[PDB]
């Protein structure tokens, strides 16, 4: 109950980068190479 | 600002939980009595620091008092408590302070004190005993304590024998 | 499936152990004290407090 | 449970409550409006001096009544002397002017 | 006595018909009177009242009495 | 109390139960009157503001009485009997009435005594408690004392 | 006796002018003999005896001994109860700052100093020293220095430098001060500080400092040097059973107090070092501050427990303080409270008392009986007997009793009809019994409720209670004048049996000769008591100069309408009993019996009422079965429609024709219809009944079902109730308000299987702890508003002002939802209502309007009547009788004296706690809403007025608002406004408004409203939005109350033009007094000061009250008593709470005439 | 009073208040708009024929569903 900290300062703490937080947090919507996107059906649901 | 951005936030939401000051008292402060002084001054506001969010008829229902004067004076040591850090009420913690400033003492320091306060005590003895009448007086009661109005060892403890 | 019940077993194992932690000072320090023998597990522990 | 005169409470001189101590009723804030709402300004008089807390007027009127004579001398509640003793114990000097 | 309308109608007021009536039946009780109505086994109270009914008691009289009763 | 203490919290574990004042006695050295009077010796006795607690909110103090008060049925009997033994000293004689008035406290800030009396009487005393007899032997009379007989209470 | 009460400070001197003696040493009694100490908290010299007429040790043990001072321990013989009365003073070794006069908010101290309280807590806990006249040596007076700083600048400055730390400093620096100097140069500055802040603050400095002189009070006695002891019978050491002690908190706190001040003189006389001697004082300060007020320090010390010691601000303040339940609630001799009955057969003024409550009430009564009739000798022997209870204390009873009035009381008094004198019944066993026609005024069911009573024992409380509170003389509700006597359940039952026809009953188109032939018919059963006969029927009508002309004719009712008939009053016509009269109508015929006949004919016609209701329901026989909940055949095909209609809902939201919350939404209306297709068919099936018949053929007539009939007469229940019981039970809610979407398909009369009887239990569990809850707090609104209108009285005959509001039916966008005649019932008018024709004076001016002028009202159809408002009377400190009205409580014009404001509380409270307890949204409602109205809050989102009436213009372009100017046609445009363009507008820039006018839309801010337009504006407001809520609900409460209330809301002006006068300008000041204060200036050659009215709400009204003592009851006593001893008020009591506590006559009710013959005294 | 009746008008006006809800929240009789007001796409048939006057079809009426099943 003391003062507010960001949510991912405790994930650094627990020795996570930035790269390793987004793996976890999200999927990764792979644009290629023009300026093609690689498409999973399901996410552009509208 | 940041005090004040809390009191202006709850005058506006008519209440304030324990997180919402926690989050917006400052960092500086260690203990615990500053802390709860702020909480007294900003329910004196008065917008009653709570630990839950209030109901929406418990703010309709709740009185409010009372403006303004009180309302002037908290804003003002709440403005000016956010600068001194080293404040504090209690008197065991002012004595604790003021007595820490002080450095302790060493056995031949205790040594050297003793002897100091036996050479003023033997500075007022030899003053003292420069004086005629005393030795006068001193006479007379070893006399009034040989006439038994005394003791011969009531009136002094003996001598340096 | 948040809330579970206690009765008068565990609330009063509770404050058996209560009464445990502070024999557990007193054994400790007079442990600390001296530990001479003819020091006996009877002059240590006054049925009172626990 | 009923009582027309009883125990007294030691502090605060008030008769004594429940019926085990064999009590008064309390006449509370809500029943003092109710009696502000009609005229009955001696009802009240006597339900705040003489029934409760005057402990002089009290004994004069047991005495009135067992002489037939209907009539009360109210002084004052030892309520207020006390909250005014108790005022004067702080640093304030509270006090009743000349009539 | 159960409703006091005519008591109240004659004297014109709630709190002073109270008012009076009470000092009527305090002579009437204490200081000691007559009823100037007939008493049918009825308190100082109900007399009192049933007498500013009449039209026999109220104020001015009460004082015109008192005033008799000086030059008496 | 110290020492009570301590060979209480001693005998206690080692006896078994608890020291009954008498083995506490016989343990000490006292003579278990005064191990007696010190365990009745109270401690550290209350906040009067202690809760009742709940059924109305009301501390401790609500409920001790003042038993120093003359209820108002004794002050009534009080003024009852003053104002009965005046309407009896009416039927005595000026001389009797003077006399038990006086000799008692009745109407006066005294409790007069035999000699301070007769002085008044120029009697030596000896007289006046002859009248204060007769007094009393003749208020003593039933037909003139009924009402003083059922202030009487038994 | 006293007239008034005074405060100041308290000077050192004057405490120990109060003072017996110096209490010394910390000890209470002894221990061994419990005796008082010789110096202790509880002295014998100090604070007097502890036997009466008996010193300590016991040389003097008589009363003759009186006043004299004993030699071996000084105590002076006197009673006891003067220990009870001596303060006692504790002479400080160090001077200690009163707490309240620095930790209170403003500090006096502290903007007495002119100095920040953070400073002078450091000079005073000895942290800095401070420059107090430290010569011209360039020292700065009231500059802190620190330790090292002090010791360094009294380096090189061996002159005095005069600097000095802890309370002594403030003391020096009070003492010093010239208060009139200073006020003067505040006066020079204000001169010329013509800036918002400093000249701001000049102004409120020296508003404080001239009341510092005014009030007589020295700046530095807030610095205490004697502190004075309260008595000791005022904080006992009582013992308590087997050795056992108690005692106050106040003994530990004094102890602390006197031991540290103790160690300090100690520690002096033995020449300590700085530190010690420092941190000593420190401990005897914050001692003293735990004395005085534990808590405002931190942390509230506490005693031989986990809790705080209470203090003297506490013996004070707080619900366990003196003020809140000491001072108003008081345990009350004479008095008794048992268990309430029926008892069907008494008067509307008769109450069952038990014999043995009657014994125990009446007892110093009976004593004076018993020795008065000789059958007491003295009042021993009459104890006696009535303890024997023998054979006489009996008849001594029936004679006491005779006509003396009990108050009968139950628990939460919302109203003044908690409280009504009855005259005793004596009656067997311990239950007090309770007219039944008395339970709605009580708000009391025969299911274990309890009731107190009390005797009056003054001849003018005997007449308090039978003239005023007698169960007779009340009988319609103060808070709207309908009768308050309405039959409840088994009379109107009983009256709507007999009164309701059937087809063909025994004895029918028999052509009886009257009432009592119609009884005499069916009484011998040859007739039923509903059967269709042609009666001969004299009725009275009143039409004429109250003449009473008879008439008689042969109407067409049943038996039991001219049974009944034969009890009804000469005035009432015959229409009144020849309907089925259900409970309106019965209510309906109270009022009318009321308004044409008056008290006592309609006293008896509801005692006749009760009687014939009770018998005739009786011989109904009326029960209640098992076969009378019909269920109809069609409720389980209306059930299989609304099933496949879910299915078919359910079939298209799978195939993604629907989403998922569309077809909840449509399921539960599916429910819901059907439900109402049920309820429909099953009362439909309920409501009527065939029956044959004169002719021979089938005919319907209204049914008589039990069930139904006790629904339909309006005897209890519903239609609703009726549904659960027969039609099916319906959705049901959960606890959040969602709705359960599957239904009760189930009745009563069937069961509910264990999954319905779980769904049920959530809304049932929900309104039960909702229930319980509005128990605790249901008086809440009724004492915030007894706060602010408590001190309002009627207290003048007429004010002669002809402001008034118009009075008009409220036309709810269809029809009316309240007509004129019912808004205006009762009011006096203001002017003369003129005919349609324009030329016809209707009712000329200042005419009660009662019934007859009212319906002259209606019947020339004049729609707009201006009335006398109580928040446009003329009158000081207080209203007249004309501007309020007349009293609804009693037929007639209200009395001078009458405490309207209390009723108006009451009146408001009362009637809203039968509203929601909880805000509804649909126009909310409920009660929240309607204390928020009160309280006169901000919303959120104002339409915005316009403030000056002009040509409409507009100016820059979205500063955060877009700005505007209204430009006077001839004079200046100086008001501009930040209009948000959120603030949708609603004209163009173009079209010339007028002053008072919406800009934006949405909620009107009552501030503005009042500021913009009259205060009749405000207060129509007020009153519309009030009773929005309350007709909301259905309650009825009249606008008297609530413009009462709001005349009690808008009391306080704020000066614009201060004029020839002698206010100050931005200064807000109690308008009834700048209303005289102009009129007197404009009376000499003077010119009156020119004010704006001001609102605000209750809490924030009754929180500005002239009186002190009467302020420190529903306030903070601290901040009160604090800013009333820095003021030197005096309260001339003039007030009801005030004379409450001090203990004499309110200047309300039968007071009135003690208060006015007193200040003829007091002015003579 | 009995504790319970005052129970039953809570219950009563709970359940009442919310079943109003619910209805006023169809809003049966409407207009024929025959196109999304978030897509423009064809509001098919039969969504029309179930709820005269829908103004989104059931992909933008569960979307924004979703949105104020959160809040705001
Ligand atoms: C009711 C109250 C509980 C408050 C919550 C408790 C708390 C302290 C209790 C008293 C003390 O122990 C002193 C004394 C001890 C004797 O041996 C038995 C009697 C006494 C008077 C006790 C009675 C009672 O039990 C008390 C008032
Ligand atoms: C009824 C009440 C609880 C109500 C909830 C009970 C619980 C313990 C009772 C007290 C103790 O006996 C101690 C003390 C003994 C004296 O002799 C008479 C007073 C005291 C304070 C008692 C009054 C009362 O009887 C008490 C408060
Ligand atoms: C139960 C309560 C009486 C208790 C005494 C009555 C009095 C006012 C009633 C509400 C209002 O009419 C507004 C609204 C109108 C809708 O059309 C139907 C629903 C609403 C919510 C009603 C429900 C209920 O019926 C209320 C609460
Ligand atoms: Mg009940
Ligand atoms: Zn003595
Ligand atoms: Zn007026
Ligand atoms: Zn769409």
């Amino acid at each position: 109950r003391r003062r507010k900290l960001p949510a991912t300062i405790i994930l650094r703490a627990l020795n996570y980068t930035t790269e390793q937080i987004l793996d976890l947090f999200f999927e990764k919507v792979i644009f290629e190479i023009k300026l093609q996107m690689e498409l999973v059906p399901e996410r552009l649901r509208g | 600002s940041q005090l004040k951005l809390l009191v202006t936030r709850g005058k506006e939401q008519g209440y304030l939980t324990y997180a919402e000051v926690n989050d917006h008292l400052p960092e500086d402060i260690v203990d615990s009595d500053q802390i709860e002084d702020i909480i007294q001054m900003i329910n004196d506001m008065g917008i009653q620091v709570m630990e839950e969010a209030p109901d929406a008829d418990d703010l309709m229902l709740a009185e409010n008092t009372a403006d303004e004067d009180a309302a002037e004076a908290a804003a003002q040591v709440l403005s000016s408590v956010e600068s001194e850090i080293g404040r504090t009420t209690d008197p065991v913690r002012m004595y604790m302070r003021e007595m820490g400033t002080v450095e302790l003492l060493t056995r031949e320091g205790e040594i050297d004190i003793a002897k100091r306060i036996e050479d003023g005590i033997n500075q007022v003895q030899c003053s003292v005993a420069e004086y005629p009448e005393a030795i006068t007086y001193l006479l007379e009661q070893y006399d009034r304590v040989e006439a038994e109005e005394a003791r011969l060892s009531d009136l002094i403890t003996g001598f340096v024998d | 499936g948040n809330r579970r019940i206690r009765s008068v077993g565990e609330m009063a194992e509770n404050q058996f152990r209560v009464g445990l932690v502070r024999v557990e000072r007193a054994v400790k320090e007079r442990l600390s004290l001296g530990d001479l023998d003819t020091l006996m597990p009877q002059d240590m522990i006054n049925a009172k407090p626990i | 449970h009923a009582r027309s005169t009883g125990s007294y409470s030691l502090v605060t001189q008030q008769p004594l409550g429940g019926k085990a101590q064999f009590g008064g009723q309390r006449f509370g804030e809500m029943e003092v409006w109710a009696l502000e709402a009609y005229g009955a300004a001696y009802t009240l008089q006597e339900m705040l001096t003489v029934k409760s807390d005057d402990v002089n007027g009290r004994t004069k009127m047991y005495k009135n009544i067992v002489d037939g004579n209907h009539q009360m001398e109210p002084g004052m509640p030892e309520s207020f002397n006390v909250l005014l003793k108790e005022i004067r114990s702080l640093g304030i000097n509270i006090e009743l002017e000349d009539e | 006595r159960v409703t006091v309308q005519d008591a109240v109608e004659k004297i014109g007021n709630r709190f002073d018909l109270v008012l009076v009536a009470a000092r009527r039946a305090r002579q009437m009780q204490v200081g000691g009177k007559d009823p100037l109505v007939p008493e049918e086994n009825d308190k100082t109270t109900v007399i009192a009242l049933r007498e500013i009914e009449e039209g026999l008691i109220n104020n001015q009289i009460l004082d015109v009495r008192e005033r008799q009763e000086q030059q008496e | 109390i110290n020492k009570l203490n301590r060979i209480s919290r001693q005998m206690l574990q080692e006896m078994g139960r608890e020291p009954t004042p008498e083995e506490l006695a016989e343990r000490m050295l006292m003579p278990e009157d005064k191990i007696r009077k010190v365990l009745k010796i109270a401690k550290e006795p209350i906040s009067m503001e202690t809760p009742i607690g709940d059924d109305e909110d009301s501390h401790l103090g609500d409920f001790i009485e003042d038993t120093t008060l003359e209820l108002p049925l004794d002050s009534a009997t009080t003024e009852s009997l003053r104002a009965a033994t005046h309407d009896v000293l009416a039927g005595l004689t000026a001389r009797e009435a003077k006399v038990l008035r006086m000799r008692f406290g009745i109407d006066m800030n005294t409790d007069y005594t035999l000699e301070e009396v007769g002085k008044q009487f120029d009697v030596t005393r000896e007289r006046i408690r002859q009248i204060e007899a007769k007094a009393l032997r003749k208020l003593r009379h039933p037909s003139r004392s009924e009402v003083l007989r059922s202030f009487l209470d038994d | 006796e006293f007239d008034a009460i005074k405060i100041a400070l308290a000077s050192p001197d004057m405490i120990r002018s109060w003072s017996f003696g110096e209490v010394k040493k910390p000890e209470t009694i002894n221990y061994r003999t419990f005796k008082p100490e010789r110096d202790g908290l509880f002295c014998a010299r100090i604070f007097g005896p502890v036997k009466d007429y008996e010193c300590l040790c016991g040389k003097y043990k008589r009363l003759k001994h009186r006043g004299v001072i004993c030699e071996k321990c000084g105590v002076e013989v006197t009673q006891t109860k003067v220990r009870r009365e001596r303060m006692g003073h504790i002479e400080l070794a160090s001077p200690t700052a009163h707490i309240w006069f620095l930790k209170s908010l403003p500090s006096r101290i502290g903007l007495l100093l002119d100095m920040p309280l953070r400073d002078i807590e450091r000079v005073l806990y000895f942290e800095s020293y401070v420059v107090i006249e430290g010569g011209m040596t360039n020292l700065e007076r009231q500059q802190i220095l620190t330790e090292e700083q002090y010791l360094d600048a009294l380096e090189e400055f061996g002159d005095e430098f005069d600097a000095k730390m802890g309370a002594e400093a403030i003391q020096a620096l009070l003492k010093s001060m010239d208060l009139e100097q200073e006020c003067e140069q505040l006066r020079e500055e204000l001169n010329e500080t013509n800036s918002e802040t400093k000249r701001k603050k000049l102004t409120k400095r020296i508003k404080l400092l001239e009341a510092f002189v005014q009030s007589g009070n020295k700046p530095e006695w807030m610095i205490l040097t004697v502190l004075p002891v309260l008595p000791p019978d005022l904080r006992p050491l009582v013992p308590l059973d087997g050795g056992r002690f108690a005692t106050s908190d106040l003994n530990d706190l004094y102890r602390r107090v006197i031991n540290r001040n103790n160690r300090l003189k100690r520690l002096l006389d033995l020449a300590a070092p700085d530190i010690i001697v420092r941190n000593e004082k420190r401990m005897l300060q914050e001692a003293v501050d735990a004395l005085l007020d534990n808590g405002r320090r931190g942390r509230a010390i506490t005693g031989s427990n986990k809790r705080p010691l209470k203090s003297l601000a506490d013996m004070i303040k707080g619900k366990q303080g003196r003020f809140r339940q000491n001072l108003l609630g008081k345990r009350v001799d004479y008095s008794g409270r048992s268990v309430i009955t029926v008892g069907p057969y008494l008067r509307l003024h008769q109450c069952g008392l038990p014999k043995k409550m009657a014994l125990e009430l009446f007892k110093p009564f009976i004593y004076g009986k018993l020795e008065l009739r000789g059958l007491a000798t003295t009042i021993k022997a009459a104890k006696k007997m009535v303890e024997r209870e023998e054979a006489v204390v009996w008849d001594i009873l029936d004679e006491v009793i005779r006509e003396h009035p009990v108050l009968l009381n139950r628990a939460p008094t919302l109203h003044r009809l908690g409280i009504q004198a009855f005259e005793p019944v004596l009656i067997e066993g311990k239950a007090i019994q309770l007219h039944p026609l008395v339970c709605a005024a009580y708000n009391a069911d025969f299911d274990g409720d309890q009731m107190a009573v009390h005797v009056p024992l003054t001849l003018e409380a005997q007449l308090e209670a039978r003239a005023l509170m007698m169960s007779t003389n009340n009988i319609l509700s103060p808070a709207n004048g309908e009768p308050i006597i309405v039959p409840s359940q088994d009379v109107v039952l009983g009256l709507y049996y007999m009164t309701r026809d059937c087809v063909n009953a025994k004895g029918e188109g028999m052509v009886l000769t009257g009432p009592k032939e119609a009884e005499r018919l069916y009484r011998s059963g040859l007739a039923s008591l509903h059967a269709r006969v042609k009666v001969r029927i004299t009725e009275y009508e009143k039409d004429a100069n109250g003449e009473l002309v008879a008439k008689t004719s042969l109407k067409d009712t049943t038996v039991g309408r001219a049974i009944l008939w034969m009890i009804v009053p000469k005035g009432l016509p015959y229409s009144i009993v020849n309907q089925a009269l259900g409970k309106k109508a019965i209510s309906k015929m109270l009022n009318t019996c009321y308004r044409i006949l008056g008290l006592k004919p309609t006293v008896i016609f509801a005692d006749q009422i009760m009687y014939t209701g009770f018998a005739y329901a009786a011989r109904s026989g009326a029960s209640v079965g098992i076969d009378d909940m019909v269920i109809p055949e069609k409720k389980h095909e209306i059930i299989s429609e609304a099933e496949a209609e879910v299915a078919e809902i359910q079939e298209q939201f799978q195939s993604g024709l629907v989403t998922a919350g569309e077809r909840y939404n449509k399921v539960i209306d599916i429910w819901a219809a059907a439900n109402d297709r049920v309820s429909k068919a099953m009362m439909d099936n309920l409501q009527t009944e065939t029956v044959i018949n004169r002719d021979g053929q089938e005919e319907k007539q209204v049914s008589f079902n039990s069930i139904y009939m006790m629904a339909d007469s309006g005897a209890r229940g519903s239609a609703a109730q009726i549904r659960q019981l027969a039609g099916m039970r319906g959705l049901m809610a959960k606890p959040d308000g969602s709705i359960i979407e599957t239904p009760i398909t189930a009745n009563f009369r069937e069961g509910l299987n264990v999954l319905q009887y779980f769904i049920s239990t959530h809304g049932a569990r929900k309104g039960l702890a909702d229930t319980a809850l509005k128990t605790a707090n249901s008086g809440y609104l009724t004492r915030r508003l007894v706060d602010v209108a408590q001190d309002l009285v009627v207290t003048e005959d007429d004010c002669g002002t002809h402001e008034g509001i118009m009075m008009t039916p409220v036309i709810e966008g269809g029809d009316v939802k309240e007509p004129l005649r019912d808004r205006v019932l009762g009011r006096v008018t203001a002017e003369d209502v003129l005919k349609p024709g324009t030329a016809d004076i209707l009712v000329p001016r200042n005419t009660l309007l009662h019934e007859q002028w009212c319906d002259l009202l209606e019947e020339n159809s004049v729609d707009a009547v201006k009335v006398r408002s109580v928040v446009s009377c003329d009158t000081d400190f207080g209203v007249c009788a004309h501007c309020y009205g007349r009293d609804l409580a009693r037929g007639h014009i209200i009395n001078k004296g009458e405490a309207i404001g209390v009723i108006a509380a009451q009146s408001i409270g009362e009637p809203g706690t039968q509203l929601t307890m909880r805000t509804f949204h649909i126009i909310t409602g409920g009660l929240p809403r309607v204390a928020d109205l009160f309280e006169a809050r901000r919303p959120k989102e104002p339409a915005i007025l316009a403030e000056i009436s002009g040509i409409v213009s507009f100016g820059k372009e979205t500063k955060g608002k877009r700005r505007l100017v209204i430009t006077p046609v001839d004079g200046s445009d100086p008001y501009e406004e930040m209009i948000p363009k959120w603030r949708q507008l609603n004209v163009f820039e173009g079209e010339r408004v007028e002053r008072g006018d919406v800009i934006s839309d949405g909620p009107e801010a009552p501030h503005d409203i009042l500021r913009l337009r009259g205060v009749h504006a405000v207060t129509r407001y007020i009153v519309n939005e009030v009773q929005d809520v309350y007709r909301l609900q259905g309650v009825k409460i009249n606008d008297k109350h609530i413009e009462v209330i709001v005349r009690q809301m808008l009391r306080k002006a704020t000066i614009v033009n201060a004029g020839s006068s002698d206010f100050l300008e931005g200064e807000q000041v109690e308008y009834s007094r700048v209303k005289i204060a102009n009129r007197e200036l404009e009376a000499n050659g003077k010119v009156g000061a020119t004010y704006s009215r001001d609102l605000l709400g209750i809490t924030k009204a009754s929180l500005a009250t002239e009186s002190f003592i009467s302020a420190a009851s529903f306030q903070e006593t601290t901040r009160v008593l604090t800013e009333a001893a820095v003021a030197g008020k005096r309260d001339e009591l003039r007030g009801l709470k005030e004379n409450v506590i001090v203990g004499r006559l309110i200047p309300a009710g039968t007071g009135y005439a003690y208060h006015q013959d007193r200040m003829r005294r007091r002015a003579a | 009073s009995d504790e319970a009746d005052e129970a039953y008008s809570v219950t009563e006006q709970l359940t009442m208040t919310g079943i109003n809800r619910i209805r006023q929240k169809i809003n049966a009789h409407g207009i024929p708009v025959y196109l999304c007001e978030a897509c423009g796409n064809p509001i098919p048939e039969a969504r029309r024929k179930i709820f005269p006057g829908v103004t989104l079809c059931v992909e933008c009426q569960a979307y924004q569903e979703r949105q104020r099943k959160h809040y705001a």
